[PDB]
C-alpha cells in the first residue's frame, strides 16, 4: 500500500495528474501541440511546487510552508 | 465562610482613585487604609470596571439564571438587547419625523423608566392576631421595592406562557409595554394597591 | 535579548498559571501558543482578563503568553 | 472626520488610496448580484441603514488587483479566503463578487455548502446519474435565484447536446439556457437532475472570449469533508455518493478557460473539524488536499488603528452609539480589547450598545 510510507512521492500521484493536466490545457490554450512532460519536469517552478507539496504533506502546516506554495503556485501559473 | 473578618470590600469604580488628591478627608483616609493594607476579598467573576455595563443589568442577568448557567443568562441578556435594539430601530425608521424627533434609541433609559415605573408603593403583611390573617400596609425601602418589581417582571415572563410563545421577543414586548404605562406587571401592580386601599382600615395593628 | 520580560504564578480554584507580560506588542492574550479567542469563547474569561489591563489604563500597548 | 460615504458603487476604481471606504449600494443592485450566498447575522445591519456599506479591507482590495490582468486563455485558479474564525471570510468574498459581475461575465454563484450537507431528512434515489443518492429538496432553491444571478449571458448560450429527460420531454437543439433551468422545477420527481445537465454545459462556452464562467462557492470544506447522513439500516455514506456533488467536484479540476473561479473558507459547517482550527488543510482533511489544484491562498489578517477609527466613526454619525459615557477617548481603548480587533465580534457588541 503505498498510502502509507515516510514520504509522499510525486510520482504517481494527484497532485501529478492535476497539475499534468493543468499545463496540458495550457499548452493547448497557446496554441502549442508540442508538449513533453519530461521537459517541463525539469522546471524549477514545479520542482518548487512539488518539494512545498512534499513538505506539507510530510510535516504540519505552519507558515513558511503555505506562503511557498503560494509563491510556486504565482510563479508558475505566469498569473499576476 | 474561607474568609476572615474585618476585611473590606473590592472596589469597581477606577476614575475615583486615577486621581485621589481632591482634598485632605478623603486623602488621609486612603493613606490610613493603604498603610497597613488588610487582606482585601478577591473579583468576583461577573464583575468588571468596564463602562459599556450597568449594576442594574447584571444583577438582572444573575437572577435570570437558573441554577449554573451563566453563559445561557448571558445569552439571553444579549439576544434581547439587541431584540430591543432591532425593535427601537424599526419603529423609529418606520414613522414620520416629528415621532423620530421627540423619541431616543438608548434601551437603557427605557429600561430604567420601566423598572421605576413597575415598582410598587406599599404592601401588605398576613398579621396573624387572634387566629386570623390580616393584610396591613406597611412602608418598603427602595431596594425592597425594586427587587420585588425585578421578581414580578420575571416570573410573569416565566409561568405565564402558553406554547407558542418564545422568550426574547416575548420579554422585549413585555419591557415595551411596561414602558408604555400598560403592562401586565403594571396591572398586578394596580390591583395590589386597590387592595390595599380597600383594606386601609387595618393601620391600627401595626406595632412598629 | 528579552526587554520588558517577567513571570509570575498563581493558584486558585485548582489552577496553576505562568502569565509572561511584555511591554512591546499590541493588544492579544496568547493561552498555551494560541490566542485567546480560541480557548476562551466565552466573553466572561475576556472581560475578567481584560480587567486588570483596564484598571491601569493599558491595553493596546502591554502583550502576554501565558 | 473619517473619510467613507464618499466612493461611489465601482470596484473597478478601488486602489491603494481608498483605504477604509464605507461605499453604497444600491438596494436594487444586492437583490441580483448577491442572490444566493447571504449570511443571516448581516442582513440585520442592511434593512436598518439603507446602505450596504463594507469596509474596504487589506487582504479584499489585494484579490481584485490581480484580476486586473488575469488572461481568459488560462484555466480556472481557485483564490480561497482563509484566516481567522470572524476576522472577516464569508463576507470577504463579496467584495470580489460585485466586481467580476459589473464586467459581464457568468457568475455561479452558490451559497453555502454546509447545508448542502448537514440537516438533510429528505432524501431520494435517482437513476440516470450513475446510481447516486442526492438531494431532491436542495434543487428547488439553488435553480429558483440562478436565474436573477446574471440576466445578460443565460438568454443567449445556446443548448447544443440532446439530453433525455424522461420518458414523456426532452431537450431540442436552439434552446436558450435560461429556459432549461426553469424546466424541470415543476417536476420534482427529477427536479434534482437539472444540477448535472446544466453546469456541464458552461463548461463548453467558457473557452470562448463571450462568456467567462466564475464558480463563486462559499465553503470548501464541506464539498470533499465526509458527511453524518444515514441511510434506512443506520449508517454514514461517503462524501463520493451523492449526485449533487458528485457533479460539483469535478468543476472545481480547471477543465475549462475564461477567468477565474473563486472560493471562501467559513466556518458554520465544517463536519468533525475543531473550532480551534483555521488553517485550510486542518478545516478540509485529507479528502480536500489531494485536488486543492495550484490556487492562491490569501490569509485574512486582523484589523489596523487605520481601521479601526474608522468603525467608531461610522456609527457616530448614524447615531448608533446611544450611549452616555462611551465617546469618552479612553472609553475608545475598551472597545478594541472587546474585539481583539475582529469585526464580527466587534458587531455584536454594537448590536445592542
Ligand atoms: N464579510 C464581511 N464581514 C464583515 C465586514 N464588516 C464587518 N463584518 C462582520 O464580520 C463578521 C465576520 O464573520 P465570519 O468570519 O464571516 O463568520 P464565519 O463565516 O462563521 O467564520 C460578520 O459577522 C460581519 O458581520 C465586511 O466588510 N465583510
Amino acid at each position: 500500500t503505498e498510502a502509507d510510507m515516510e514520504e509522499y512521492i510525486w510520482e504517481n500521484s494527484s497532485s501529478e495528474r492535476n497539475i499534468l493536466e493543468t499545463l496540458l490545457q495550457m499548452k493547448a490554450a497557446e496554441k502549442n501541440m508540442e508538449i513533453n512532460k519530461e521537459e517541463l519536469l525539469g522546471t524549477k517552478e514545479i520542482e518548487e511546487y512539488k518539494k512545498s507539496v512534499v513538505s506539507l504533506k510530510n510535516e504540519e502546516e505552519n507558515e513558511n510552508s503555505i506562503s511557498q506554495y503560494k509563491e510556486s503556485v504565482k510563479r508558475l501559473l505566469n498569473v499576476t | 465562610s474561607r474568609y476572615s473578618p474585618e476585611f473590606k470590600d473590592p472596589l469597581i469604580d477606577k476614575e475615583y482613585y486615577r486621581k485621589p488628591v481632591e482634598e485632605l478627608t478623603e486623602e488621609e483616609k486612603y493613606v490610613r487604609e493603604l498603610k497597613k493594607t488588610q487582606l482585601i476579598k478577591a473579583a468576583p467573576a461577573g464583575k468588571t470596571s468596564s463602562v459599556f455595563e450597568d449594576p442594574v443589568i447584571s444583577k438582572f442577568t444573575n437572577m435570570m439564571m437558573i441554577g449554573g448557567n451563566k453563559v445561557l443568562a448571558r445569552s439571553l441578556m444579549i439576544q434581547t438587547l439587541e431584540a430591543v435594539k432591532r425593535k427601537q430601530f424599526e419603529k423609529y425608521h418606520a414613522a414620520s419625523a416629528e415621532e423620530q424627533a421627540t423619541i431616543e434609541r438608548n434601551p437603557y433609559t427605557i429600561f430604567h423608566q420601566a423598572l421605576k415605573n413597575c415598582e410598587p408603593m406599599i404592601g401588605l403583611v398576613p398579621i396573624l392576631k387572634g387566629g386570623r390573617f390580616y393584610q396591613v400596609p406597611v412602608p418598603l425601602p427602595d431596594r425592597r421595592r425594586r427587587f420585588l418589581a425585578m421578581k414580578w417582571m420575571i416570573t410573569e415572563c416565566r409561568d405565564k406562557k402558553h406554547q407558542r410563545t418564545l422568550m426574547p421577543e416575548k420579554l422585549s414586548h413585555k419591557l415595551l409595554e411596561a414602558f408604555h404605562n400598560q403592562g401586565p406587571v403594571i396591572k398586578r401592580k394596580h390591583d395590589l394597591h386597590k387592595m390595599a386601599e380597600a383594606n386601609r382600615a387595618l393601620a391600627h395593628y401595626r406595632w412598629w | 535579548q528579552g526587554m520588558a520580560f517577567s513571570k509570575s504564578e498563581g493558584k486558585r480554584k485548582t489552577a496553576k498559571a505562568e502569565a509572561i507580560v511584555y511591554k512591546h506588542g499590541s493588544g492579544r492574550i496568547k493561552v498555551n501558543g494560541i490566542d485567546y479567542q480560541l480557548y476562551f469563547p466565552i466573553t466572561q474569561d475576556r472581560e475578567q482578563l481584560m480587567f486588570p489591563f483596564h484598571f491601569v489604563d493599558r491595553l493596546g500597548k502591554h502583550d502576554v503568553t501565558c | 472626520r473619517a473619510i467613507s460615504r464618499t466612493n461611489e458603487n465601482d470596484p473597478a476604481k478601488h486602489g491603494d488610496q481608498h483605504e477604509g471606504q464605507h461605499y453604497n449600494i444600491s438596494p436594487q443592485d444586492l437583490e441580483t448580484v448577491f442572490p444566493h450566498g447571504l449570511p443571516p447575522r448581516f442582513v440585520m445591519q442592511v434593512k436598518t441603514f439603507s446602505e450596504a456599506c463594507l469596509m474596504v479591507r487589506k487582504p479584499a482590495l489585494e484579490l481584485l488587483h490581480y484580476l486586473k490582468n488575469t488572461s481568459f486563455a488560462y484555466p480556472a485558479i481557485r483564490y480561497l479566503l482563509y484566516g481567522e474564525k470572524g476576522t472577516g471570510k464569508t463576507l470577504s468574498l463579496c467584495h470580489v463578487i460585485h466586481f467580476c459581475a459589473k464586467q459581464d461575465w457568468l457568475i455561479l454563484h452558490i451559497p453555502d455548502a454546509h447545508l448542502w450537507v448537514k440537516n438533510c431528512r429528505d432524501l431520494l434515489q435517482s437513476s440516470y446519474n450513475k446510481q447516486r443518492f442526492d438531494q431532491p429538496l436542495e434543487a428547488s432553491t439553488w435553480l429558483k435565484n440562478f436565474k436573477t444571478t446574471n440576466e445578460r449571458f443565460l438568454n443567449q448560450i445556446k443548448v447544443q447536446e440532446k439530453y433525455v429527460w424522461n420518458k414523456r420531454e426532452s431537450t431540442e437543439k436552439g434552446s436558450p439556457l435560461g429556459e432549461v433551468v426553469e424546466q424541470g422545477i415543476t417536476r420534482v420527481r427529477n427536479a434534482t437532475d437539472a444540477v448535472g445537465i446544466v453546469l456541464k454545459e458552461l463548461k463548453r462556452q467558457s473557452s470562448l472570449g463571450m462568456f467567462h464562467l466564475l464558480v463563486a462557492v462559499d465553503g470548501i470544506n464541506a464539498l470533499w469533508g465526509r458527511t453524518t447522513l444515514k441511510r434506512e439500516d443506520k449508517s454514514p455514506i461517503a462524501p463520493e455518493e451523492l449526485a449533487l456533488v458528485h457533479n460539483l467536484r469535478k468543476m472545481m479540476k480547471n477543465d475549462w478557460h475564461g477567468g477565474a473561479i473563486v472560493s471562501a473558507l467559513s466556518q458554520t459547517g465544517s463536519l468533525f473539524k475543531p473550532r480551534k482550527a483555521y488553517l485550510p488543510q486542518e478545516l478540509l482533511g485529507k479528502e480536500g488536499f489531494d485536488a486543492l489544484d495550484p490556487f492562491i491562498p490569501i490569509l485574512v489578517s486582523n484589523y489596523n488603528p487605520k481601521e479601526f477609527e474608522s468603525c467608531i466613526q461610522y456609527y457616530l454619525e448614524n447615531n448608533w452609539l446611544q450611549h452616555e459615557k462611551a465617546p469618552t477617548e479612553e472609553g475608545k481603548k475598551e472597545l478594541l480589547f472587546l474585539s481583539n480587533a475582529n469585526p464580527s465580534l466587534l458587531e455584536r457588541h454594537c448590536a445592542y450598545l
